[PDB]
């Protein structure tokens, strides 16, 4: 078929600031069975309809996977603004694919706080659609120059999630898969 | 008491605009969650009126509209007919708990003068 | 889509209530929709009580999580709500609603789901 188990059932997910990008091509994909039988927390399609994705064919498909905050799943959508949309993962206003998310508090959570997932807190400007910033360096606040080390107005642009089982659904980790849309057919 | 708060009652003259407000906490509305509005005519079950921020189901006249701004949401009725005399309930999803919650407004009684 | 609750009942204080909601027009195994319970005291505001979804994922009111219990039976399309240690205050009209997304053509999102279909409600009286 098509390697969707390698995306949705991956043992580990990337952080939102360094989201993965898997190119899907030369496969037959049954979107209908995935939508109908897999119980995700969210399955929203914007430019297409989930129930009729099989009759469509695309030259290439991208699958982006990352882990974000519970109430940050709101801004994985066209036209949304916020921390994630501006600085971590911007989605085009004419996005045509689908956004899939599910709660992963049973895996990405630790009693001592899981710091393995980072998100970009500070940036000079908003992200372009489907672009990422892997390189991390000290951000200048105010007007004073920075020497390359954190200080009074010099911050590490990467802030760590601290997922714990008792944070509640607002702060619990959510694994998000974004599918972007004639070698791929249903 | 309810997490989302609404004015106890609003009034307006026939054919005149009326607005019902709904404000939330840092969670629910303040956390970017959508706001839905329900209309409950006397002696009947509530009816979905505005299923998302400024989204409207089929069969609802275009004189009903909604908006969201920050930690607050509003419902506006352009005209005012006789049948617009029910209770209007604000609703949202509240994420300040382990499994989540769904919070209703206090209910606003609209009277047509 | 039609949701129907069990008939009105009368209970003594500290009794345990069991309410059954029978659904039609949709299957409880559908991933895009769930069933929830909402109660309204006479002349008071609505109050959400419990929640159940296609994969046995269940949510309850924070203040009433200890007393509430919900379950489903896909073999007969029924959802059951149980409340223990009932007080005379808990008298109200109990509604069975469907937590599904309108604009279902665009997919589903459990965060933005709304009670798009409601039952007619049942009246539960707790008194001596
Ligand atoms: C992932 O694993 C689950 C295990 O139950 C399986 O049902 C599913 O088909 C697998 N693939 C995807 C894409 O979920």
């Amino acid at each position: 078929l098509c390697p969707f188990d390698e995306v949705f059932n991956a043992t580990r997910f990337a952080s939102v600031y360094a989201w993965n990008r898997k190119r899907i091509s030369n496969c037959v994909a049954d979107y209908s069975v995935l939508y109908n039988l897999a119980p995700f927390f969210t399955f929203k399609c914007y430019g297409v309809s989930p129930t009729k994705l099989n009759d469509l064919c695309f030259t290439n498909v991208y699958a982006d996977s990352f882990v974000i905050r519970g109430d940050e799943v709101r801004q994985i959508a066209p036209g949304q603004t916020g921390n994630i949309a501006d600085y971590n993962y911007k989605l085009p206003d004419d996005f045509t694919g689908c956004v899939i998310a599910w709660n992963s508090n049973k895996l990405d959570s630790k009693v001592s706080g899981n710091y393995n997932y980072l998100y970009r807190l500070f940036r000079k400007s908003n992200l372009k659609p489907f672009e990422r910033d892997i390189s991390t360096e000290i951000y200048q606040a105010g007007n004073k120059p920075c020497n390359g080390v954190a200080g009074f107005n010099c911050y590490f642009p990467l802030r760590s999630y601290s997922f714990r089982p008792t944070y509640g659904v607002g702060h619990q980790p959510y694994r998000v898969v974004v599918l972007s849309f004639a070698t791929v057919c249903g | 008491q309810s997490v989302l708060t609404q004015p106890p009652s609003v009034s307006g003259a026939p054919g005149q605009r009326v607005t019902i407000s709904c404000t939330g906490s840092s969670s629910n509305i303040g956390a970017g969650y959508d706001v839905h509005w329900y209309q409950q005519l006397p002696g009947t079950a509530p009816k979905l009126l505005i299923y998302d921020n400024n989204n409207r189901p089929s069969g609802v006249p275009d004189r009903f509209s909604g908006s969201k701004s920050g930690t607050s949401a509003s419902l506006a009725i352009t005209g005012l007919q006789a049948e617009d005399e029910a209770d209007y309930y604000c609703q949202s999803f509240d994420s300040s708990s382990l499994t989540g919650s769904r919070v209703f407004g206090g209910g606003t009684k609209l009277t047509v003068l | 889509v039609t949701l129907k609750e069990s008939g009105p009942v009368l209970l003594k204080p500290t009794e345990t209530l069991t309410l059954t909601c029978t659904v039609s027009g949709f299957s409880l195994s559908n991933v895009g929709m769930g069933v929830s319970w909402i109660r309204q005291p006479p002349g008071k505001a609505l109050e959400w009580l419990a929640d159940i979804f296609s994969n046995d994922e269940k949510s309850y009111s924070t203040s009433l999580k200890s007393r509430l219990t919900i379950s489903r039976d896909t073999s007969k399309s029924q959802v059951v709500l149980s409340m223990t240690n009932m007080d005379p205050v808990d008298t109200a009209t109990y509604y069975c609603a469907r937590l599904a997304n309108y604009d279902f053509w665009s997919g589903y999102s459990r965060f933005s789901a709304q009670f798009d279909n409601w039952g007619q409600g049942t009246l539960v009286t707790v008194s001596s």
